[PDB]
């Protein structure tokens, strides 16, 4: 079914982006934080008990 | 399209993932000055 | 190969294209997790 103009009507917004194994890689800011952030939460919870 | 190329493979050996479609093919550029040749004329337009 | 079954050429370019919406989309939708939801994962109750 022929849609209008001459592009795919989907523009994509990225944060940090590039290729590696020739595989696509991107990420928001959040990625780096998840690691210590749970620790926070955890120690938190532990101390709560 | 039924030939399927191959090459030294730029990725790696490891292979703990979900991509096995190598399908590598290379483009080879080469360069030479060669000293090719000639052919001059006269501008028929307004002289010069 | 030559197999001009339409839904086969199409489902075999998505299926070929989601093996990557794998390795990456796996991490991606999960940030949407540590954020828009709890930062705890995989255990309930």
């Amino acid at each position: 079914q022929l849609i209008a103009g001459e592009h795919i009507p989907i523009v994509p917004v990225f944060g940090e982006w590039g290729f590696v194994e020739d595989k696509e890689v991107y990420e928001g800011v959040v990625r780096l934080t998840k690691d210590g952030q749970r620790l926070r939460n955890m120690i938190m919870s532990f101390n709560a008990d | 399209a039924d030939d399927i190329p191959s090459f030294q493979n730029p990725n790696d050996w490891v292979f703990p993932w979900l991509t096995q479609d190598t399908i590598q093919i290379a483009e080879f550029y080469e360069v030479v000055e060669k000293k090719e040749t000639a052919f001059i004329y006269q501008d028929p337009v307004t002289g010069e | 190969e030559n197999r001009l079954e339409s839904i086969l050429s199409r489902f075999d370019a998505d299926w070929t294209a989601s093996d990557e919406a794998r390795r990456e989309a796996k991490n991606d939708l999960f940030f949407s997790r540590v954020s828009q939801w709890d930062d705890w994962l995989s255990q309930y109750t």
